[PDB]
């Protein structure tokens, strides 16, 4: 195949989505500090 | 063509109509005035970059800006007066009155023919809701062919908690593990997976039922989101049944109390909607919006390009938000993939899934949904399970029974039941 691992110095990634319960209980003020 | 900066004066009340094709890259830096891309204001002295999408830059006040684009010249720029923004503002301020006065925010559904009710209307109202009394409306997308905050084939509910990305056709992005200029979104996503509503209507309606349930739970626990209402985008009237039975389902499941109709006063849709939904909503709550200026019609090649752009964005981020997806090698034995019932494969589409045989014809370049359900979970559990995210199967090796899978999150392969989508991506 081709290049395994991280693809293209500090790195970040997309996060997984929350489940129905975690999402219903979430407050976007957590995002917007 | 040119790679230098050129001055442009957009007079008050006009759209600078932009149609970037393929490899078109445009940089805009505003010197003075107020300009907006579907309600999102462009900050002065800040460079904005746009690639391969069509949109209008509206001049709220006479604006002076500099632009850099090799695919554009001063003599071929299209700047034309907009005479329909009045219709949007009148509507927004009516909704803003309901959010301040009433017990809960309005739950608005947008119905119509062309996808000019999408983006144009939806996006502006959302941008505008946040603009004056800092509301957090829930933007709901029910058109799975339209990628907004996620990949195609999804119906979603996303709180507009902060400004949208004026640079992106996708409105913006979901949360990331690090630091960004803009605050990102936290969407609730339901996987339809198939390319068209017609492919499995019962499944499309199950998706709506499932999203409706979680939306209710969120609204019950979130005061700010409840005080702001919902803005609901639907698929084209043509894509739905003659009776419009799907809109009844949407209205019930999403507790819609206001309807916005986008058509001409000659269109029979207006009276049809008035007759069909009036007994449920009340006629005082059904509104007519005429053909809005600025937004030009879009082809399938543009749609396919937009679907590709959003898939790359999901794993790799945007131009100013570089993200690192993670590639892993897995054995055929390590994956449990299901496929939805559809009109093509099964004559009549039902709310059911079928096991997938690991074959390069079936899985190479395929977008797969990752659920919260265990590998050994039964069909009925999998179909009701929330979505964790998406993966891309890059390569399928038959000899050494292995697959190259791309994940958005570095780490382990989730040991969860998976669902194959109709969506494909190469590179």
């Amino acid at each position: 195949g081709i290049s395994n691992s991280n693809l293209n110095k500090n790195i970040q990634s997309r996060n997984w989505y929350l489940s129905d319960s975690q999402w219903a209980a979430f407050k976007d003020d957590e995002i917007t500090s | 063509g040119d790679n230098e900066w050129h001055k442009l004066v957009i007079p008050k009340g006009s759209d600078w109509q932009i149609d970037l094709k393929a490899e078109g890259k445009l940089i805009v830096k505003v010197n003075s005035g107020i300009v907006e891309i579907f309600g999102t204001e462009l900050a002065v002295d800040d460079e904005y970059t746009f690639q391969n999408w069509k949109f209008p830059i509206y001049a709220v006040e006479e604006t002076e800006l500099l632009w850099k684009c090799p695919d554009l010249t001063t003599n071929t720029i299209t700047v034309k007066p907009n005479h329909t923004m009045k219709y949007i503002y009148n509507l927004h301020f009516m909704l803003e009155k309901i959010r301040m006065s009433n017990f809960e925010g309005p739950r608005v559904v947008i119905v119509g023919g062309s996808q000019t009710r999408k983006t144009s209307l939806s996006r502006t109202l959302c941008s505008y809701a946040l603009k004056f009394n800092a509301y957090q409306p829930l933007y709901i997308n029910l058109d799975p062919q339209q990628p907004i905050f996620t990949v195609p084939g999804c119906i979603s509910a996303t709180p507009i908690s902060d400004i949208l990305d004026a640079q992106l056709p996708t409105w913006g992005q979901s949360l990331t593990s690090g630091a960004t200029l803009l605050h990102n979104k936290q969407p609730m996503v339901k996987n339809f997976g198939l390319e068209r509503i017609n492919e499995n209507k019962d499944l499309y309606l199950e998706c709506i039922s499932q999203l409706g349930q979680v939306v209710g739970q969120r609204l019950h626990l979130d005061p700010q989101v409840r005080r702001s209402g919902c803005i609901v985008d639907t698929p084209s009237i043509s894509q739905l049944d003659e009776n419009l039975a799907e809109l009844h389902h949407i209205i019930e499941k999403l507790n819609v109390n206001i309807m916005l109709v986008l058509c001409s006063e000659t269109d029979p849709l207006w009276e049809k909607v008035k007759k069909t939904f009036g007994p449920e909503l009340g006629n005082n709550n059904i509104f007519f919006i005429p053909k809005l200026d600025g937004v030009s019609a879009v082809d399938d090649v543009y749609k396919r390009s937009l679907q590709r752009t959003s898939i790359r964005e999901y794993f790799y981020g945007s131009l100013d938000t570089a993200l690192s997806p993670y590639a892993i090698g897995v054995d055929y034995e390590d994956l449990t993939i299901w496929k939805p019932s559809n009109v093509f494969d099964n004559e009549v589409g039902r709310v059911e899934l079928f096991p997938v045989t690991i074959t390069p014809s079936n899985l190479q370049h395929a977008i797969i949904a990752i659920t919260f359900a265990e590998r050994r979970a039964d069909q009925a559990t999998v179909i009701k399970s929330p979505i964790l995210g998406f993966a891309l199967i890059t390569e399928v090796n038959e000899k050494r029974r292995k697959l190259r899978v791309l994940l958005p999150v570095p780490g382990r392969l989730p040991s969860k039941a998976m669902i194959l989508t109709s969506y494909r991506y190469l590179e």
